[PDB]
């Protein structure tokens, strides 16, 4: 009961009614390339980098969004769903400022990888790029937001996980900038999580600005002692001094988030 | 040319060095810019592959023409940022000419 | 074959000439069988539109009856609603500005006739804020109607209850979109939603809702009065009924005439409206449904006629049926270029493919008008165009791609020459 | 894209069955890689027998041993994977 | 957000001294088994490696994200 | 056309709490 | 002392290496060299910064000199641009 | 009038 | 899209709905469904614009206050729509339609004339603060293409000197006959009324049976 049968490139998994197309691929084990979709954040559909092709259907569907229906076989590695990613990645990269050797989310980029695995070998954007104006969101998060792919996960977290409801989108067109309209710092606990949740390195951590680069960091899994929730955390150490502490997921205690104090 | 050192500590010169020779640790300079506090090429460890020349985005680290740097003591061969920057200033004129000649090829 | 009779013509008050107010409306006899119709049943009203086979009078074409049928499902304890979008941001849609301004009442009874068909508790009319004066006209008309008791609880001396409201638009073409009209009504930013939670299922304020082009709501009372058949006959096959046609640009007498559908394109400029300015051979191209639909060049046009089936055969859309005509005296490369400028100044930016893609085509299109870009770039824009066409959250990205596709499809040699012209002078 | 010659993929596959039939004992999982390369896999006891058949069979003379190596998959119960490449 | 590095089990030896080097300030380590992390496909096989090699082991159960119900329609609910 | 000494350039990394010079 | 300031205190051992020898330090300390660089005035809202010489410069970035309040500084050259 | 639509609105509201 | 507090445009500018305005504000609230203050912000923001064209940061904060919504929520609405002005607006605020339909029928023509008459660039207020010119997009009413909406004047079908005539009317006196200043009524074939030149059928005409 309550087990629709849906096909993932044929594996024919059975899933609860109401699971998204992206979720159906996960249980088979396939990963839809995704931006703007975080498990504990509301589905928004902003990036549409997850377009897949349900069989016998005219258009490709939004994985994170379409509730999978009965007997729709998902074709995640079709000739179409790759042109639906080879052509989106064309766009995200087109307005992107190539300062990857500045972006300290160098190896921690969910946008170079997906470009480097699912995107395109070369660029055709012979036109000019855009630039936004760096502002102050506080003393912990450095928002070099010319990096932003307008994926609205910050505006969600800042409203849904934390109740700040401050960060918001401002304007329309290609100069929609997701920054506080008036310059009011994002002061709240749970603040630093925005860093971890922005896949782009637009806003990153200001103390850990340029002290390291992720491939080097040796990662040891340990426990938060600053507060009594005992949140799980990963201490990233390079050559013997701790460089950053970032959350590691514990369903029951800290589910992917850690306090501003303990990082 | 202005006088600001080219390296911006992306540290992939460290990543691609085959011998583990280059050691880089960085911190934001007061200017707010990104610079390397310590850049140490261990020349005895280095096998002069020339990939670092290849990898650098700003092309700050280059394989300079001089081959005559034999040293009496092992410590002299280990090179910190000041020796390399000084090496860079001394040979910049020829390095610029050499890069000028070969950049179209690369 | 068009040439609809005046008596058959729906909005007799078109062009004014009759009091748009109630007493003019009574001489029009717009409120003649309203009590009877509602009495017949909601099921009777939808039978009338199903028999009519009316297609959406807005840019998208879908059976009107089936769309209304969807939220005719039993209420789940949330009040069902009616949303009438009087916004018409698309260029050449002065189509709606008429009914709203000239014949506000027709739409008022369209609202309650339509309301009982969907069992809507109330209807909100989103007239574009640009039209402030237009708003002044409708609520004067809405105020008259309630004073009469035509609308309100126990509307038209019947069990059924309806309340009609007017909402201020704020200069956004996208507000027009079905999921985005709602969000503007909801008071959040005008950004469309995804279709998986369909509009009927999740409504405004989470209450089932339905959205209709004002023309679609307006004709429903008269179609019930005249019966689906009368209306059904004028149309062609799936296509059916008279839809207002607006002809603007390079025509001797630009005007909106509600002449019959399935009109030869050559005929409507030649017979009504004004023959193409400069002669029917001075026609570089025709935009049949407005900016969103691809333009069709002259040789294809007279052959084809204005009905949605015929146009989709032609690769173009009937859309809002706004005919924009371009004489041989126009730089199309620049004409379509401003429509892409029309879309960069307007798309919400919620979705990646439209945000960067429409801006990317705008930059390439501006270079194309100058001729700075090389010839190989022209098919590059082809490929950028279809990336935007199938990947966008709403249809506007669908709409931005089509004019670009039309320019490359029929006017590829001209753009190459502009390419050539700049290369020669160096 | 490499210039694959299906002509090979087939002929080597056919030999792989040939060997599999000739030595049903000691030989399992015979497969021709997508690289036009055959890799008969044998039970350790078949080391002597399978090699000898290949060194001295008219329809399969494999005279020289190019290499003997042992990958180590620690996860695998049998840690080492002695691989003998013959020409 | 990629999960391709959370698939195979790994067993890692305990961390040891990393004193600073006086001449150049480079990190220096006296523990040979430090950088060694062996990768094992299943928990059972990794436990076996520790037992036959004689190293002490303390296995940590895999913790995989719990299924989470999501639906675009749900947040559009003004009610909640 | 017409003896170095190597050293760590990075500074201290862990600062020692200095004892209070005020006797108690 | 040097760009970073690496220095050895009197009590500091590890300073003997210089006894009767010399230390490697830099004149032309870069920290001050770009500060010595004039602010590149521009007309456009946004400007590029190839670093000078294209392939022989830095990956080109576009800086938003949109607020006179701040002279955009390409993260690579440290060049301030005065709107 | 700037407020005529709005004044009509509470005329509608009663 | 960033409000850098300025002495003129910043909350020191106190904002409060006139006793009369506040009245209006609620009228809006009950029009919208019960318990949904948020829907009323775009209309309430519009009346703040009706009150004052500038609508500074102070005014938006009041809107959020009256409507009890996250302030940002109001800031996002104001930024998204062009109807709202977050900067001071000229008394007349003329807007010229320059989409292809109007351009094809000469919309651009009008622009050059208006720039000279106002003697100012396109996009800013006259020194007199008298008029503000902006190149707005399709304002509807295309059949009449030459067009310039001045605070809903929606003058349409305007020849160059016409506007000059209108502008003068605005410059000295008021209410310059807003509307299409050409013989045609509303939208009508310039030739006449081919659609319906007969008299309109009366009530219950040919009403189908059933
Ligand atoms: C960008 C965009 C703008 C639109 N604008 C309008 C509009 O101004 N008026 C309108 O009736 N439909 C508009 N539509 C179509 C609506 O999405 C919807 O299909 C239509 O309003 C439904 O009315 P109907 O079903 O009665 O035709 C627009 C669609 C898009 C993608
Ligand atoms: S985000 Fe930082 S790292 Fe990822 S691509 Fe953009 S710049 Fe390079
Ligand atoms: S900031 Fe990071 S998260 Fe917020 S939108 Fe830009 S990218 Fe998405
Ligand atoms: S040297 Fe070139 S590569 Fe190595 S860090 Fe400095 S800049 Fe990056
Ligand atoms: S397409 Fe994407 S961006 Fe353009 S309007 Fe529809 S949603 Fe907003
Ligand atoms: S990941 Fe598919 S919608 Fe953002
Ligand atoms: S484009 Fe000017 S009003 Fe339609
Ligand atoms: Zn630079």
């Amino acid at each position: 009961s309550n087990l629709i049968e849906v096909f993932v490139d044929g594996q024919s998994v059975m899933v609860e009614p109401g699971t998204t197309v992206l979720q159906a691929c996960e249980k088979v084990g396939m990963q839809i390339p995704r931006f703007c979709y975080h498990e504990r954040l509301s589905v928004a559909g902003n990036c549409r980098m997850c377009l897949v092709e349900i069989e016998k259907a005219p258009k490709v569907v939004a994985a994170c969004a379409m509730p999978v229906m009965k007997g729709w076989n998902i074709l995640t590695n079709s000739e179409k769903s790759k042109k639906a990613r080879e052509g989106v990645m064309e766009f995200l990269l087109a307005n992107h400022p190539l300062d990857c050797p500045i972006c300290d989310q160098g190896g921690e980029c969910d946008l170079q990888d997906q470009s480097m695995m699912f995107g395109s070998d070369r660029s055709r954007f012979l036109e000019g790029k855009r630039a936004v104006e760096d502002k102050n969101i506080g003393p912990l998060v450095k928002t070099i937001m010319t990096r932003c792919i307008q994926c609205t996960r910050c505006i969600r977290f800042a409203s849904e996980i934390a109740g700040v409801d401050d960060l918001g989108t401002t304007g329309r067109g290609n100069d929609m900038q997701v920054g506080t309209y008036i310059e009011k710092m994002f002061m709240s606990e749970l603040s630093g999580n925005v860093i971890d949740i922005c896949p782009v390195g637009a806003l990153t951590s200001k103390p850990y600005a340029f002290t390291a680069r992720p491939w080097e960091t040796r990662k040891t899994e340990s426990i938060d002692v600053m507060d009594a929730v005992g949140s799980n955390i990963v201490v990233s150490t390079r050559t013997g001094e701790v460089m950053r502490i970032l959350p590691r997921m514990h369903e029951d205690i800290n589910e992917e988030w850690i306090s501003d104090k303990t990082r | 040319p202005s006088g600001e050192e080219r390296c911006i500590a992306c540290k992939l010169c460290e990543a691609i060095c085959p011998a583990q020779a280059i050691t880089i640790e960085a911190e934001p300079r007061a200017d707010g810019s990104r610079r390397t506090t310590r850049y140490d090429i261990d020349m005895t460890k280095c096998i002069y592959c020339g990939f670092c020349q290849e990898a650098c985005p700003v092309d700050a680290i280059v394989e300079g023409p001089n081959f005559e740097f034999s040293t009496e003591t092992h410590e002299e061969l280990l090179y910190n940022k000041e020796k390399l920057l000084n090496n860079g200033d001394k040979w910049e004129a020829e390095i610029a000419a050499n890069i000028q000649a070969d950049y179209l090829y690369r | 074959f068009g040439s609809l009779k005046d008596e058959d013509r729906i909005f007799t008050n078109l062009y004014g000439r009759h009091d748009w107010r109630l007493k003019g409306a009574l001489r029009r006899g717009d409120w003649y069988k309203t009590k009877e119709i509602l009495l017949k049943g909601p099921d009777w009203i939808l039978g009338e539109m199903k028999t009519s086979g009316l297609r959406g009078r807005g840019g998208a074409g879908f059976p009107t009856g089936l769309k209304w049928s969807f939220m005719n499902k039993p209420s789940d304890g949330r009040p069902k609603y009616l949303v009438v979008n009087a916004d018409e941001g698309e260029p050449g849609t002065c189509k709606d500005r008429e009914i709203m301004r000239h014949d506000p009442h027709k739409l008022v009874e369209g609202c309650l006739v339509g309301g009982r068909a969907m069992g809507a508790r109330a209807a909100y009319i989103y007239i574009r804020g640009e039209f402030y004066n237009e708003a002044s006209n409708l609520q004067v008309a809405i105020r008259e109607a309630y004073e009469a008791g035509l609308i309100g609880k126990n509307a038209c001396g019947s069990d059924y209850d309806f309340d009609v409201f007017v909402v201020r638009g704020a200069g956004a073409y996208i507000c027009g979109e079905e999921t985005a009209l709602i969000e503007s009504i909801e008071g959040k930013q005008g950004k469309p939603r995804l279709k998986p939670p369909f509009p009927a299922d999740v409504g405004v304020f989470g209450c089932p809702t339905t959205v209709a082009n004002v023309e679609t709501v307006a004709v429903s009372p008269t179609i019930c009065r005249r019966g689906g058949t009368w209306f059904a006959g004028f149309g062609r096959e799936r296509n059916s009924g008279t839809k207002l046609f607006n002809i603007s640009g390079h025509v001797n007498h630009p005007c909106t005439v509600e002449e019959e559908m399935s009109v030869p394109l050559k005929e409507l400029i030649e017979k009504h409206a004004g023959g193409v300015t400069g002669g029917w051979d001075n026609l570089l191209a025709v935009i049949p449904g407005g900016s969103s639909t691809p333009l069709i060049p002259k040789s294809v046009c007279e052959t084809v006629l204005m009905d949605f089936d015929a146009l989709v055969q032609a690769q173009t859309g009937l859309g809002t049926a706004a005919v924009i005509v371009m004489d041989r005296s126009t730089d199309i490369v620049k004409a379509i270029a401003r429509l892409i400028e029309f879309y960069k100044h307007e798309s919400c930016g919620q979705c990646t493919p439209c945000r960067e893609g429409v801006d990317w085509m705008n930059k390439v299109m501006a270079r194309f008008v100058k001729g700075d870009a090389r010839p190989a770039e022209i098919d590059s824009l082809w490929e950028i165009s279809k990336q935007i066409e199938g990947h966008t959250i709403c249809a506007l990205g669908d709409g931005a791609a089509w004019p670009v596709q039309g320019l490359i499809r029929h006017f590829r040699p001209e753009l190459e020459d502009r390419m050539q012209r700049f290369a020669q002078q160096h | 894209v490499r210039p694959r010659s299906d002509v090979t993929h087939k002929q080597l596959s056919a030999f792989g069955e040939y060997v599999a039939e000739i030595l049903p004992k000691y030989v399992q999982q015979v497969q021709v890689s997508c690289l036009d390369e055959l890799e008969i896999c044998i039970h350790p006891d078949g080391v002597i027998p399978t090699l000898t058949f290949l060194r001295d069979h008219t329809n399969a003379q494999f005279k020289s041993l190019a290499d003997l190596t042992a990958v180590d998959v620690p996860t695998r119960q049998n840690r080492f994977e002695i691989v003998y490449n013959l020409l | 957000s990629g999960v391709n590095n959370t698939k195979k089990w790994k067993m890692e030896f305990d961390t040891r001294e990393r004193w600073e080097n006086p001449l150049m300030g480079w990190a220096s380590t006296a523990d040979p088994l430090s950088n060694m992390v062996l990768t094992f496909s299943a928990k059972e096989d990794a436990i076996a490696f520790a037992e036959k090699n004689g190293w002490s082991y303390d296995v940590e159960e895999k913790k995989v994200p719990k299924p989470k119900s999501k639906s675009y329609g749900a947040n559009f609910s003004w009610n909640k | 056309p017409t003896q170095y000494v190597p050293y760590s350039t990075t500074r201290k990394k862990i600062h020692e709490w200095v004892p209070p010079s005020t006797p108690y | 002392i040097t760009h970073t300031g690496q220095v050895y205190d009197e009590k500091d051992y590890r300073r003997v290496r210089f006894v009767d020898r010399q230390k490697e330090v830099n004149e032309n300390f870069a920290i001050d060299l770009i500060a010595q660089q004039p602010v590149n005035e521009v007309e456009h809202r946004i400007i590029a910064c190839d670093g000078g010489g294209g392939a022989l410069g830095h990956p080109k970035v576009y800086i938003n000199l949109d607020k006179e309040t701040k002279t955009g500084t390409c993260g690579y050259c440290g060049l301030q641009f005065k709107q | 009038n700037t407020y005529t639509f709005l004044d009509l609105n509470l005329d509608l509201s009663k | 899209f960033v409000h850098r507090d300025t002495p003129e445009n910043n909350p020191d500018t106190p904002f409060d709905f006139t006793p009369e305005n506040y009245k209006r504000i609620e009228a809006i609230v009950k029009n919208y469904p019960e318990g949904h203050q948020a829907a009323a912000v775009l209309p309430v923001l519009d009346l703040a614009q009706r009150q004052n064209g500038w609508l500074p940061i102070s005014a938006m904060n009041k809107v959020a206050e009256v409507l009890q919504v996250p302030p940002m929520r109001v800031y996002e609405v104001a930024t998204f729509y062009t109807m709202y002005n977050r900067k001071p607006v000229g008394k007349y605020h003329i807007q010229v339609c320059t989409t292809t339909p109007c351009m094809l029928r000469d919309s651009d023509s009008i622009l050059e004339t208006l720039q000279r008459k106002l003697g100012i660039k396109v996009g800013e207020t006259t020194p007199d603060k008298l008029f503000t010119l902006i190149e707005v997009e399709c304002l509807g009413a295309c059949v009449n293409a030459p067009m310039v909406q001045i605070n809903d004047n929606y003058y349409e079908d305007l020849t160059p000197k016409d506007i000059e005539e209108i502008i003068d009317e605005l410059k000295a006196g008021k209410v310059p006959k807003p509307g299409p200043r050409s013989g045609r009524f509303c939208c009508e074939p310039a030739g006449g009324l081919t659609s319906l030149t007969e008299p309109p059928k009366g009530p219950g005409f040919g009403v189908q049976a059933g």
